[PDB]
């Protein structure tokens, strides 16, 4: 889960970043985009 | 055609807050003219120089600006022939996204894959650029990692 | 050379100095084109014109989106006497439009939603009320007007 | 959704499918939206 | 900062009116109260006050109940009914009436006040 | 074609109808947000135009002080009206290759307007200047 | 290949702000600026303090799985000269889509007709086989 | 083939829409590298160019200041507009061979508007002294 | 070299304080200090003070409790107190609230140390 983002500046220390970018790599739906499976078969 | 030049939207239209701007500048260069030449050499050439500048505006010296920072990166990355590429991506996906960053101090654009762009929290939004989350993932080479993080 | 214009002239000036830098910022006529495909699919071309960040900003109206109450059998939709526009926001987007209103209990209620689309129903209530007020007959002090 | 090259089957007919296959499917072609496009393109350019 | 200010839809919409609403009494703050211009030059207010159009109404004194009945005023001090009469421009800083409700009321409130001090004056040079 | 762009031309004259209002309701909206303390106002408009709102009766619609957004072809041979009368005054040498210039950035037909009964006016007073300094010097050596 | 994983968020977080309210001295002319959470706002002048929280650009780059770099706020911010919130990165674009629809391509629309020229240009090349 | 050209004309509005805010969120990017110590910037910009950084507010859009990326129809007939005048004052001696040359190389045309308003404000001061200067040799002869 | 500067995607943004972080005190220099600058033409300054503006916080001197409550600083010091008032603006240089937030908070130090100086002039002359 993604960390909170409603913090004071010094509470978003290097591990509160760490934490943002481990989210990530956990990792997609769009309201206006069709699939990276829809895409691919048309390029 | 491409001519995509920064405009004055209003060039007619000068205000006082543009008037203490363009003062401010004019008065920079008084100083600077004064250290860097030597004793009345030079003086009256940055003064010939500087004069001209009284004619223009403060949305003059910006417009200016903003198209030699323009002039100079189209002609350089032959930005016509990026924007050829992501309207070949509208007309297969249906989308065409561009980023613009810092490398080494440059502005630089690019265009990106859309299958290796993760837009989140946009909404219904047609623009790319009201997402509040975006995930870039590609495989760089080891030299463009060292050109790009080496500081 | 102010003295050589008129009042309606300071006032067409500022009317257009408004207008031409707003069509060219926003590229109005794409707004304006892209609500055109919705006449001719739907036969209504809506548009929304608000202030959001100081700014006046012009946006199209999705009208599957919008509810026109008490308009009449009229064919224009400022005649109307109430409307809903109910759409899903982003959360930049009501922090972008709403941060001087919003309180930190309306903060903390966007943060520790639970982002299962990650985005805010935003429902927004148009509505003409009923003001009393009063028209006052006067004289005027130097001529019997 | 005509525009978007979505075909309701229920639209054009009383259903007696909901599989994304043309033995019990239709095809929809996208004959509308050339019509409309040249109005726009051509509004485009007024 | 809320003081006579609407600040909604991401600009700062004003009726005019100045709530002098930080520091302190003229005895509390160093500075002998908040300066809101060199014109006098120290034109120095305090906590209570209130300013409509370069005319500060005063929260020290009271309102006489012969300047209360007429007049129609609201607050106990003078103050405290400059801030009643703006209670309607103030969440519709731009309609058109409500500038011709305040311009009017607070016109009022500016001869209530002349109108008291006047009388005290005289009440104690008498 | 041209009986055919008929059959579509209701289409676009409704079209040109909201453009013209939601243009009307964009502008009333941006006369409320040059009181609202946006330092953004100070870079698109001039210093006359800043001024307007400090007069009383700018909550009202401009339609009801004689300003239309306006796109027909009255309009339309206005402009070309006004820049061909300003070539016209630019050989002979009735307006100046400074204002010519202002004409071609100015986005009003009323500023573009006086712009050119600015220029002819102050050329023919210092030609009638010019007319007497002539004269006087005649006299003055004849005297 | 021996290229390496790069992954970059980006991502608005929610900066604490504060809108003081001060008094001009020459005139009296309430003025309004916008700062940091750490300001000392300046009381004994009549400036009172509202905070509001305001979007930030955020960015970050994962390479590999073991390098973390560049986790700071963004350091261009697109900013506006009079929201404090309305921010973005650099990434632009558009969706070519209709009426906040997904997007029917120019691909998309000429599809159908292209799987049925494949299917009958089959029947072609097994009857100019036999 | 104009009308297949409509068809899809919708395509290309929108793809300029994305040129005309890709160029504009590259300028802002251009704007923030400049306050970064890169000396390349003092090849590709002038001086005053150099020193619009010093002064505050260049954090915020160009287009909070008045500053658009425009390729429109009004922008293309505004720099032919300015470069037939240019010419036509090339001709009747009112703008330099010097100056014409700043003209073909100046990509703004806020910079070459001032560059046509520069030498016609010098030659007519130069004018004006000169006829100042065979009047009063004139006259001292007759005095 | 990390001295409030933020040294990122190819580029070298500052703050605008110049943290003087090499060499040693003014005893311990055979230039008897860091020069930034011919103006005095010896401008000297050691490996513990702040600069920013042309205002030099010592590092030397101490924080009176009277102007740590008052005027809100952090810092042992007023080098010290200096390097927590920019910590914000050091990673976001270019953020216009920050430099806000600076010019703000470098006054107050500044301020701080000519109050806290004054205060030792007078103690050592009485």
């Amino acid at each position: 889960n993604f960390p909170r983002q409603m913090l004071p500046f010094s509470k978003k220390t290097k591990q509160w970043r760490k934490d943002c970018l481990l989210w990530a790599n956990q990792k997609n739906y769009s309201l206006v985009r069709k699939s990276v499976i829809h895409k691919k078969i048309n390029y | 055609v491409f001519d995509f030049k920064v405009v004055v939207t209003n060039p007619n239209a000068i205000s006082e807050i543009e008037d203490n701007k363009k003062n401010e500048l004019l008065q920079r260069l008084q100083e600077m003219i004064t250290d860097t030449s030597i004793s009345e050499d030079e003086y009256n050439i940055k003064l010939e120089k500087l004069n001209d500048y009284y004619t223009y505006e403060w949305q003059d010296i910006r417009e200016v600006r903003a198209n030699e920072l323009l002039n100079h990166y189209i002609k350089e990355y032959d930005i016509p022939l990026i924007f050829n590429n992501g309207f070949m991506d509208a007309m297969t996906c249906g989308e065409e996204i561009y980023q613009c960053d810092i490398v080494g101090g440059e502005p630089v654009i690019e265009r990106v894959n859309p299958l290796k762009i993760r837009i989140f929290k946009s909404g219904y939004s047609n623009k790319v650029e009201d997402a509040d989350m975006i995930i870039l993932e590609d495989y760089w080479s080891p030299g463009r990692v060292i050109d790009t993080y080496y500081d | 050379d102010y003295y050589t214009y008129e009042w309606q002239d300071i006032r067409e000036v500022r009317a257009n100095e408004l207008l031409n830098h707003y069509i060219k910022e926003y590229d109005i006529p794409l707004i304006f084109n892209n609500g055109f495909m919705d006449a001719m699919t739907c036969g209504e071309e809506i548009y929304q014109c608000d202030i959001v960040g100081g700014e006046p900003v012009i946006e199209r109206v999705n009208p599957l989106k919008i509810r026109i109450f008490k308009s009449g059998y009229s064919n224009k939709v400022e005649d109307a006497d109430m409307i809903i526009l109910e759409d899903y926001w982003s959360p930049g987007r009501v922090i972008d439009t709403y941060y001087d209103v919003l309180s930190p209990k309306d903060i903390k209620y966007i943060e520790t939603m639970p982002d299962y689309a990650g985005n805010l129903r935003v429902l927004r209530l148009y509505w003409k009320s009923k003001r009393k007020i009063l028209k006052v007959k006067s004289y005027d002090p130097e001529t019997g007007e | 959704d005509l525009l978007n090259g979505r075909l309701h089957m229920s639209d054009l007919e009383l259903v007696l499918i909901k599989a994304a296959y043309i033995p019990d499917r239709l095809q929809h072609y996208p004959i509308m939206n050339s019509k409309l496009n040249v109005l726009r393109g051509e509004e485009s350019k007024r | 900062a809320f003081g006579g200010w609407l600040n909604t839809q991401g600009g700062d919409f004003t009726n005019g009116v100045t709530f002098i609403n930080e520091g302190g009494s003229h005895e509390e703050n160093p500075y002998q109260g908040i300066q809101i211009g060199v014109d006098g030059a120290p034109n120095l207010v305090e906590q209570g006050e209130v300013v409509y159009d370069d005319y500060v109404f005063s929260d020290r004194m009271e309102i006489p109940d012969d300047i209360r009945k007429e007049y129609k005023l609201r607050g106990k001090t003078f103050a405290k009914a400059a801030k009643s009469a703006q209670r309607e421009s103030e969440e519709r800083p731009n309609d058109p009436l409500s500038t011709k409700g305040l311009q009017a009321a607070m016109e009022r409130i500016a001869t209530a006040q002349e109108e008291a001090r006047q009388r005290k004056e005289a009440h104690r040079e008498g | 074609t041209l009986q055919s762009s008929h059959i579509t031309e209701w289409l676009f004259t409704i079209h040109d109808d909201v453009k013209k209002r939601a243009l009307e309701c964009f502008l009333e909206t941006a006369k409320v947000a040059l009181k609202g303390r946006n330092k953004k106002f100070q870079y698109i408009l001039s210093d006359t135009s800043t001024r307007v709102m400090e007069i009383d009766g700018d909550e009202f619609a401009e339609a009801d002080y004689g300003l239309v957004v306006d796109n027909s072809n009255g309009t339309q041979e206005l402009q070309q009206k006004l820049d061909t009368l300003a070539q016209a005054a630019l050989q002979t040498q009735t307006l100046s290759f400074s204002t010519i210039t202002k004409l071609y950035t100015s986005s009003s037909l009323a500023e573009k307007q006086r712009l050119i009964e600015k220029d002819e006016k102050q050329i023919r007073e210092r030609q009638a200047q010019a007319q007497k300094e002539q004269l006087e010097a005649q006299q003055q050596i004849a005297a | 290949a021996g290229n390496l994983r790069v992954l970059r968020l980006y991502w608005k977080s929610k900066r604490k702000i504060l809108k003081v309210k001060s008094y001009d001295p020459e005139t009296g002319e309430e003025e309004w600026n916008f700062y940091p959470e750490n300001y000392v706002v300046n009381k004994e002048a009549g400036e009172e303090v509202q905070s509001f929280w305001v979007n930030e650009a955020w960015e970050g780059t994962m390479i590999g799985n073991e390098i973390f770099v560049n986790m700071r706020p963004r350091l261009i911010q697109y900013n506006r000269l009079n929201n404090p919130s309305r921010c973005h990165f650099g990434i632009v674009g558009s969706i070519y889509n209709l009426n906040d629809s997904r997007p029917f391509s120019l691909v998309d629309m000429m599809k159908p007709y292209n799987y049925l020229y494949d299917a009958i240009h089959d029947r072609l090349n097994k009857a100019i086989a036999s």
